[PDB]
């Protein structure tokens, strides 16, 4: 029902599309009889004055139907395509608003099918309807009325012919819809199988399990073709049944027709006219049955589209939220407790510590502590179940998302670059950042040395995933991109994990120099890189281990001593 | 980089006492383990006292109990106190800097036990 | 022209079943022409004799005729549906299996979304040519031939007037069909373009929300979406422009029948009865001609999509040497001989790479960012080949040994960790499918992986999210380390093995890790120099040249680049 809202602004083209079909059906049905009237007068009178004058008139009527016919296509194609194009941009906007969880509710491989194929199914429905939206009822309602004057007491037979025809498409709606949905569900599997081999082809080739994935694709390809033949069988089985009711209807006409001869209710030549009207009623009945078959395929695809739009994102901006134009960087945590799944144990719990603005903080701990998770609470990537996160001694939820995220920059643990060029990728933080600004940030991250040593400098092609560079270069670019945004709160999740110890030193000292009034946080694994920070924070198993100087944590904090031991002895 | 300066030494009577100071310049001791070695004419570089950054001392069983190690973190110097000197102690004492596979040796302080 | 012959080329083994389709469609069409004529002929022998004389007798005859025709159309549709889906299935299978043969040098440069679209959308697009367009074509050619013989029986001279417009009918169809295929192909490439942004943005949305590129990626989408809208309308209009344009040619045709039947009607020749009868015969000839002309234009939609299908099938795939040797009794001998490699073939990445690794050696490849360490590893895995140089694995050259046997001897742990979306157990089981749970659980307990698997909702049977991002970044690494250690190869590559893994847990594996690493050749890449220091050979790389070589202690006293690299770890001077 909500799908009509996208067809609402293009109602001008939607109302003119069936209007041209009325012009078309009139210029095609009345023209052969009108041409015969010219012929009829051509034998009655003849001459140059009557035959040649009507010869110009017949060419005009043929042009009206031609423009009326092509006019129906143009007014419908524009309406069907604009429905789909505006539906896609509204779905993509909703998928862009989705949180990491909302992208994992519907599978990443399913969302692609929803935003393309499921749009196309509804797009074809608008195209199929608009053509026979006025052609189907006018040839049925207008078809029975012309036959009403010919048959007497045979109206009861016509009314009794409605329920078996209604049952034919109602059964097709009951069994059809779940089976037609299984097609769009099986496409998500071949979508996933292809994406698995696409993202990580090097893993498949290294272990030679190409034949295993070939078998995995064959198992999903057979699953798709069998899901199609299961729903389409309903259409094949409805064909001999629907055709037989038309034949049974003709049998009812012939049986009752012979009785009318005995009673003298219908003339000897009246059977010719009624057989012509019967064809027009059955052809119009077939027109409704054809679009209804598209409806069961479109309804299964409509559910998939609407559920993406009606899906509330896990992270939402408050209606009465106050936008923050300036952020000081006063990071504070008040008994923060977060869990991903109800059945599993808490990831983070009882975390309470205040952070000074401008100061560099080193965060250390074992693999699976909650370093990345806690750092995701600051730009509101995850909402806690118990406790609250505070930025500038005010809650994160009360501050507008676009305003809050604009002041906080981060360097993820798994660096992911996108399509375009180095400059096109770096301008993610700030598109308004001029060449002079973006260069100085790259001189901090040591990447500028290499940026210029490329075929087109900052305009050197960067392929999806950053895969067209070295591990450390992707990482080196990722640092400079966060510095470009010019933050007041900075997050460095394993900043130099794929970088050499010499460049590592140059990057860290280059940061402190350009973070004089920015709350910098660095998730570090190394002790000598952790000493560069003012206050060293420790995390272990989930809870906060210790917050203080290096001299304090060696005697007080127990897990800190364990990490320190593996590096010095 | 690394640099090691040795203070003290000289000659002392048998069954006495002496202090050996090992100063580490352009280096911070607080992170690496401290070491002490000795080389007598015809003897290998045998360990005297070894102490890791986490405070864990391992003296050699033949010099054990008598010798006492000291590390002054604010001064950045490692001291080795000698108690009751025997004729076996007549060797040139060396200081050692640890770090994971990145060491540095001392110059050598003179120690001669008279009988 | 060529694409059509190739498209129908998949129906070549189906010919035997297709002959039956031609038989069943012809019988049903002949019964479909006789049945509307028989009801109008026998009705004259109903009004004259009346009563139950001939009225109920003809119902049993017609009842069997209408039942046979209804069963014929059902049988036609049922056997075609199976054949249609099997041509689609084979086309889909031939694409995925071609990708597995195609080199890596395609995957990185081409967008992923366009590849998915070419299998999910473009093969779903060739469903309008199969079944429905096949039955109608064979029904279309029989009715056209069946009516042309009827027209020549009436008048040979009058049939030539209706045949003189036929070359002009083919003329207008060929102009429309050429443009219809032109716009429909552009529609499919832009669909794949849009599919590219969809896939790319979704797989990396966390990054987008972090740098607030919501409107920027929306405008990046809207630039392609509005372009898809502008080509989409042109494709749809041109597809449905032939039926009303052909209706105009029909109406102009009947205008000439009445036109010529007016000037000639003035003379003794041409009667009123002859014009009305010939119109009925021309109508039975125009109807299949309109359908065959429209079907040829409707199959252009599939022709444009199948054109994008053959582009992937025409791509140059990975080809082994004809004298491909399977490496038996693998030891672990690795040797490079003045290797020179470049990715873009313009800027040389590796400048003279030469070293010798004996079997059962721990080699530590070290150096700064973008040196060429991963490149040396990728060349060894034969993902890329040397421009001028030699790689000799166990004495035989890398080119002569088949990729199938070369990768059988080497197991890897990639720099950027990639995981499948199956159970944890099935993910670790990759590289060695013969591995029992006793092998899997004991190995995972040694690499500290089992510590976090027993805490998951379904344990070892916990179905992982795409790339396993539902775990910590280090946690994923420990999974990949086991996977390769389970695959048990004679040569192992630990390229950035413990980057995201903590210094404490990394040491906890080291002892048990080396026990599994003994009696095998392993090349380990790391910037954690103090962990790789105990390796049998240390190769220091710079710009793509070997600068320093030998063992740790020898290289420290040398005060070279390795010393500068090592001392840089500890910022205490
Ligand atoms: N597929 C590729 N296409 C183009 N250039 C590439 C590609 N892969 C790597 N490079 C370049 O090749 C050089 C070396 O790349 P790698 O072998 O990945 O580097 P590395 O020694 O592993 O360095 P890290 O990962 O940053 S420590 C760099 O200059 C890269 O930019
Ligand atoms: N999206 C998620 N869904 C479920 N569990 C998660 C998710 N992200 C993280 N976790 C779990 O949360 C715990 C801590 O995760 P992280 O914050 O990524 O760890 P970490 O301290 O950064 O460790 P590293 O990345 O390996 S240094 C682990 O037990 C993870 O399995
Ligand atoms: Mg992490
Ligand atoms: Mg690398």
């Amino acid at each position: 029902k909500t799908l009509a809202r996208y067809l609402k602004p293009y109602w001008i083209f939607a109302v003119l599309a069936p209007l041209f079909m009325v012009v078309e059906v009139i210029c095609d049905l009345s023209q052969p009889t009108l041409l015969a009237r010219i012929v009829a007068e051509g034998i009655a009178r003849g001459d140059f004055s009557l035959v040649l004058k009507t010869g110009i008139l017949m060419l005009i009527v043929a042009l009206i139907g031609a423009v009326g016919g092509i006019g129906c296509t143009v007014f419908a194609s524009y309406a069907s395509q604009n429905f789909g194009a505006d539906l896609r941009r509204d779905l993509f906007r909703k998928v862009l608003s989705f949180s990491i969880s909302n992208v994992n509710r519907f599978h990443t491989s399913s969302l692609i099918t929803r935003l393309t194929n499921d749009v196309t199914q509804l797009q074809n429905l608008v195209m199929m309807l608009l053509r026979i939206v006025v052609r189907a009822p006018l040839l049925f309602v207008g078809g029975i009325v012309m036959a009403v004057s010919i048959n007497v007491k045979l109206s009861s037979v016509l009314i009794f012919l409605i329920p078996p025809i209604v049952l034919l498409f109602v059964w097709l709606t009951k069994k059809g819809n779940p089976l037609f949905r299984k097609i769009q569900e099986s496409t998500d599997e071949v979508n996933r199988v292809v994406r698995e081999n696409l993202l990580g082809v090097r893993v498949v080739r290294a272990f030679r399990r190409e034949e295993y994935e070939n078998e995995n694709f064959r198992k999903a390809n057979e699953s798709l073709r069998r899901s199609i033949i299961s729903a389409f069988s309903l259409i094949v089985f409805a064909l001999p049944l629907f055709i037989f009711i038309v034949n049974m209807g003709m049998i009812a006409v012939l049986w009752f027709g012979g009785v009318l001869v005995r009673n003298n209710q219908m003339e000897i030549g009246s059977i010719m006219a009624y057989t012509n009207y019967l064809m027009q009623i059955m052809f119009s009945l077939m027109m409704i049955g054809n679009i209804l078959n598209f409806i069961v395929r479109a309804s299964a695809s409509a559910k998939r589209v609407l559920e993406v739009l009606n899906e509330k994102p896990a992270i939402e901006e408050a209606d009465n939220a106050l936008a923050l134009p300036n952020v000081e960087g006063s990071v504070s945590f008040e008994n923060v407790e977060f869990r991903y799944f109800e059945n599993t144990d808490p990831v983070l719990s009882g975390v309470n510590f205040s952070v000074k603005p401008g100061s560099l903080v080193a965060v250390l701990g074992e693999t699976g502590s909650g370093k990345s998770t806690l750092m995701n609470l600051i730009p509101r990537l995850i909402d806690p179940e118990r406790g609250r996160v505070e930025v500038d001694e005010l809650d994160v939820r009360t501050v507008k998302l676009k305003d809050l995220r604009g002041h906080i920059s981060a360097v993820p643990q798994e660096t992911v670059l996108f399509s375009g060029t180095i400059k096109e990728n770096l301008k993610w933080g700030r598109e308004d950042a001029t060449d002079d600004e973006i260069v100085e940030a790259a001189k901090i991250a040591q990447i500028h040395d290499f940026i210029i040593s490329l075929p087109e400098g900052y305009d050197s092609r960067v392929e999806r995933g950053g895969r067209n560079f070295s591990g450390g270069q992707k990482q080196r670019l990722s640092i400079a991109r966060a510095l470009v945004k010019k933050p007041k709160v900075l997050i460095l999740d394993d900043c130099t994990s794929s970088v050499d110890p010499i460049t590592e030193k140059r990057i860290l000292d280059g940061l402190k120099r350009y973070t004089k009034g920015c709350t910098t946080f660095i998730i570090t694994q190394k002790i000598p890189t952790a000493l560069l920070a003012d206050k060293i924070l420790v995390l272990h198993e989930g809870k906060v281990a210790g917050f203080g100087t290096h001299k304090e944590l060696l005697e007080h904090c127990k897990p800190y001593r364990e990490i320190y031991e593996s590096q010095f002895g | 980089q690394g640099q090691l300066v040795e203070s003290g030494g000289g000659l002392v009577q048998a069954g006495g006492s002496l202090t050996l100071s090992c100063a580490a310049s352009v280096r911070d001791i607080s992170f690496f383990a401290v070491g002490w070695f000795r080389q007598a004419p015809g003897k290998q570089r045998e360990l005297v006292a070894q102490m890791t950054s986490l405070r864990k001392i391992n003296y050699a069983d033949s010099v054990k109990g008598r010798f006492t190690i000291s590390r002054d973190d604010a001064k950045n110097t490692v001291s080795l106190q000698m108690n009751s000197l025997k004729p076996e102690d007549t060797a040139v004492y060396y200081c050692h800097a640890s770090l994971p596979g990145l060491p540095y040796w001392g110059q050598g302080t003179p120690v001669t036990v008279s009988a | 022209t060529a694409t059509l012959r190739r498209l129908l080329g998949y129906l070549r083994p189906h010919t035997f079943t297709l002959i039956m389709v031609f038989v069943f469609v012809t019988v049903s069409s002949i019964l479909g022409v006789l049945s509307p004529y028989l009801i109008g002929k026998t009705i004259a022998v109903v009004f004259v004799p009346r009563r139950f004389d001939l009225l109920p007798r003809y119902m049993l005859i017609l009842g069997t005729i209408y039942a046979l025709t209804s069963l014929l159309f059902w049988l036609q549709g049922k056997i075609m549906l199976t054949l249609s889906q099997d041509v689609v299935f084979r086309l889909r299978k031939e694409l995925f299996e071609k990708l597995q043969r195609v080199p890596v040098g395609f995957f990185d440069r081409t967008p992923h979304g366009d590849i998915i679209s070419r299998v999910i959308n473009d093969v779903d697009n060739i469903n309008n040519v199969l079944g429905n367009s096949i039955i109608q074509f064979f029904s279309g050619i029989v009715t056209l031939a069946g009516a042309v013989i009827m027209m020549f029986r009436v008048n040979v001279i009058l049939s030539l007037v209706t045949l003189s417009i036929v070359p002009l009918t083919v003329l207008i169809t060929q102009i429309v069909s050429s443009q219809t295929r032109k716009y429909f192909y552009e529609n499919q490439r832009v669909l794949g373009q849009l599919n590219g942004i969809i896939e790319e943005d979704i797989s990396g949305l966390t990054v987008i929300k972090l740098f607030t590129r919501e409107e920027k990626e929306m405008e990046k989408f809207d630039r392609v979406n509005e372009s898809l809208r502008k080509v989409g309308t042109k494709a749809q209009i041109f597809s449905g422009v032939l039926p009303p344009l052909m209706n105009m040619v029909n109406n102009l045709g009947f205008a000439l029948i009445s036109g010529f039947g007016g000037w000639l009607a003035l003379k003794d020749i041409i009667t009123v009865g002859t014009i009305a009868t010939f119109i009925g015969y021309s109508r039975q000839f125009t109807r299949p001609l309109n359908e065959l002309s429209n079907q040829f234009n409707m199959i252009q939609m599939a022709l444009a999509s199948a054109e994008r299908i053959f582009e992937i099938l025409d791509l140059e795939e990975e080809k082994d040497d004809p004298d491909a040797v399977e490496l038996r009794e693998v030891r672990g001998e690795i040797e490079f001989k003045n290797v020179w490699f470049s990715y873009d073939k313009k800027k040389p990445v590796l400048k003279d790479i030469t070293f010798h690794i004996k079997p059962g050696q721990k080699v530590a490849l070290v150096g700064p960012t973008g040196s060429g360490k991963t490149t040396i590893v990728n060349l060894l895995m034969r993902f890329y080949d040397v421009d001028r140089g030699q790689i000799l694995v166990d004495g035989i050259d890398i080119r002569k040994i088949k990729r199938s046997s070369l990768r059988s001897s080497i197991g890897i742990v990639l720099q950027d960790t990639i995981l499948f979306s199956t159970t944890v157990k099935e993910n670790l089981k990759y590289g060695n499918p013969g591995a029992t749970d006793e092998e899997i659980k004991e190995a995972a307990k040694l690499t500290h992986s089992d510590h976090f698997i027993k805490h998951l909702p379904e344990g070892y049977e916990t179905v992982l999210t795409d790339n396993g991002e539902d775990l910590s970044q280090g946690q994923r690494q420990l999974l990949a380390i086991t996977r390769a250690f389970l695959a048990n190869p004679k040569i192992l590559i630990l390229d950035a093995a413990t980057s995201n893994v903590d210094t404490k847990t990394e040491k906890s594996i080291q002892a048990a890790m080396w026990k599994l690493m003994e009696g095998k050749t392993s090349i380990i890449i790391a910037h954690r120099l103090n962990t790789i220091k105990n390796a049998d050979l240390i190769i220091v790389l710079r710009d793509g040249e070997i600068v320093e070589m030998g063992k740790h202690d020898e290289l420290i006293q040398k005060r070279g680049f390795y010393y500068e690299l090592f001392t840089s770890q500890y910022g205490l001077v």
